[PDB]
RNA sequence: GUGGGAGAGGGUGGUGGAAUUCCCGGAGUAGCGGUGAAAUGCGCAGAUACCGGGAGGAACGCCGAUGGCGAAGGCAGCCACCUGGUCCACCCGUGACGCUGAGGCGCGAAAGCGUGGGGAGCAAACCGGAUUAGAUACCCGGGUAGUCCACGCCCUAAACGAUGCGCGCUAGGUCUCUGGGUCUCCUGGGGGCCGAAGCUAACGCGUUAAGCGCGCCGCCUGGGGAGUACGGCCGCAAGGC
């Protein structure tokens, strides 16, 4: 119960899942969607299709808002974020833009051993 | 006795008689701290590249100085005691170094 | 620091006549301005020890200039040593 | 890599020591604000080394970004 | 000596932005996370994803290099102060004042120790999930010491160029960093690569010698036993020599 019709679009995707949330100009959510939200449970979150699915299924919630278009900002590297991005495009929301702010440190924080020889 | 440069930034919010004083508070304790002002450029408000005390411009100034050098930091530091200067930064001034000569 | 008109100060003191630059008096003026002012900022700042190792190489040159010039003409040496009040 | 040309090219004789000069300095960015690497900027060694610098200082000023978001991905 | 230069060389105090964690608030709801696949775990006391604010600690992206500095260990946001070394030009001063260096003294990555702080992230030990014939381990979830600071110890290493320091001599070529110059190029100091002569068992080294020489120091004398035993010295201990 908003009518907002012009809104942001996040697209946050890791190679385990995609979860895109959809929110007002001022960057609070609405609606959101990721690879569990539709079926999939295990490693298939992760998959471009899921992707797409999460993407299609965020979207049609955000129109039944009254959305029209949409900035799309993207977060991550992984599988299906390219795939998040079309499925988005091709969804009915306009899409005016995307931009990818994934966060990155200036040398900040010791990773996991997993992600070492980095820093 | 060494050449310096003051970078100053400020509330650009301020208004006229607020700002006289704040400019009147640094240029009393350059003086107390023993520093003799060569020039001073008043940029004015500018575009910060990114906000800076939740603000996106800033009110610059610039005071070319020469000082006793074990003074210095406690300027910088004298200066920054002041909730409305954002930032200071002192530079030993150098010689442009030009490239397309 | 040490200044230019410091350092002139000192040459001019140990000089052996008006000119000159490089002997041993002058040498061992300077070291002793170094290391002294050098002393004194390793007085504070105990664990700079990269700036110690030149303490010590100061030294050294100090010690073999003045070895020489006991083993040369020793009225210079006592004289250079009472003048600025070294060893003990 | 670096298919357009140098940034050195294309500008006048300028300070590279001018930290409070925002309109030369960003032709030394990319679109993220990142440093351009040599092949971009035309620069040399110390030329480079001292565009770093004073790059760095005018980001602390507020005048240069640190790190900008990019655009149409 | 005078006049210039480059530099993550060292010490002290400041300060900047990104990120992580946690906390407060807004919005939002059914999962998130994680793997080869999963489960533990976390989430309806509302998580994940998004926005704003706050707290705190630690490390400094791009620049960044096949780069620079240091005797070595090692040194990287920015600013100032204090300070070491070094290179060049002038050819001004001293007049062999030199080299090496057993002992001694100091410095000495990481881990570790003592006292007191600090503790976001990471993480020996440990606690769980899985995988496996079994899993102690690899993989996943937690996680204490520790990692950080001060003061005091410890003295080790693939502390590596596996190449002791100094000086003189013996073709060049090519890239590079930093000075100077009559600045296409010559000249000086570094860092690389290909190669003359020569050396080497070979691989390779080759004006940054592993070549030709001189000086001085340290060291080696088949493998295992064994860097063990005994003794001594050092250490709070671990332990070291
Ligand atoms: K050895
Ligand atoms: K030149
Ligand atoms: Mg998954
Ligand atoms: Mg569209
Ligand atoms: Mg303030
Ligand atoms: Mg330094
Ligand atoms: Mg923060
Ligand atoms: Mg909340
Ligand atoms: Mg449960
Ligand atoms: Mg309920
Ligand atoms: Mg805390
Ligand atoms: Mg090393
Ligand atoms: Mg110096
Ligand atoms: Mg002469
Ligand atoms: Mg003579
Ligand atoms: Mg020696
Ligand atoms: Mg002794
Ligand atoms: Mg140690
Ligand atoms: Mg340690
Ligand atoms: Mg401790
Ligand atoms: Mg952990
Ligand atoms: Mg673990
Ligand atoms: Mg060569
Ligand atoms: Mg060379
Ligand atoms: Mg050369
Ligand atoms: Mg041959
Ligand atoms: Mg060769
Ligand atoms: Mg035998
Ligand atoms: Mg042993
Ligand atoms: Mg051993």
């Amino acid at each position: 119960k908003r009518q907002v019709a012009s809104g942001r679009a996040y697209i946050h995707a890791s190679y385990n899942n995609t979860i895109v949330t959809i929110t007002d100009p001022d960057g609070n959510p609405i609606t959101w969607s990721s690879g569990g939200v539709i079926g999939y449970k295990g490693s298939r979150k992760g998959t471009p299709y899921a992707a797409q699915l999460a993407a299609l299924d965020a979207a049609k919630k955000a129109m039944a808002y009254g959305m029209q278009s949409v900035d799309v900002i993207v977060r991550g590297t992984g599988a299906g974020r390219e795939q998040a991005i079309r499925a988005l495009q091709a969804s009915g929301l306009q899409v005016k833009s995307i931009v990818d702010d994934t966060p990155v440190p200036h040398n900040g924080c010791r990773p996991k051993k997993k992600f070492r020889k980095a820093s | 006795m060494r050449r310096y440069e003051v970078n100053i930034v400020l509330n650009p919010n301020l208004d006229q008689s607020q700002l006289a004083l704040e400019k009147e508070i640094i240029q009393r304790a350059l003086e107390n701290y023993g520093a003799r002002v060569e020039k001073v450029e008043e940029l004015g408000l500018r575009r910060l590249a990114y906000p800076i005390a939740k603000d996106p411009q800033g009110y610059f100034l610039w005071y070319q100085v020469e000082m006793p050098e074990d003074r210095v930091n406690d300027l910088a530091r004298e200066l920054r005691i002041r909730d409305n200067v954002r930032r200071v930064m002192v530079v030993k001034s150098q010689e442009p170094f030009l490239a397309n000569a | 620091p040490i200044t230019k008109e410091e350092k002139q100060k000192v040459i001019q003191e140990f000089a052996r006549f008006p000119g000159d630059t490089g002997s041993t008096e002058v040498q061992v003026a300077l070291l002793t301005l170094r290391i002294n002012r050098l002393s004194e900022h390793l007085k504070v700042h105990k664990k700079d020890h990269h700036s110690h190792r030149g303490l010590l190489m100061m030294v050294g040159q100090r010690r073999r200039l003045l070895r020489y010039l006991q083993r040369e003409d020793p009225e210079r040496y006592r004289a250079l040593i009472e003048k600025l009040g070294i060893r003990g | 890599p670096s298919r357009k040309a140098k940034v050195k090219a294309t500008l006048g004789e300028f300070d590279l020591r001018d930290y409070r000069n925002v309109e030369v300095l960003k032709r030394f960015l990319s679109e993220t604000g990142k440093i351009l690497p040599r092949r971009r900027t035309g620069l040399s060694a110390k030329e480079q080394r001292i565009l770093a610098k004073t790059i760095k200082r005018a980001r602390i000023l507020g005048l240069l970004p640190f790190t900008e978001k990019l655009v149409r991905k």
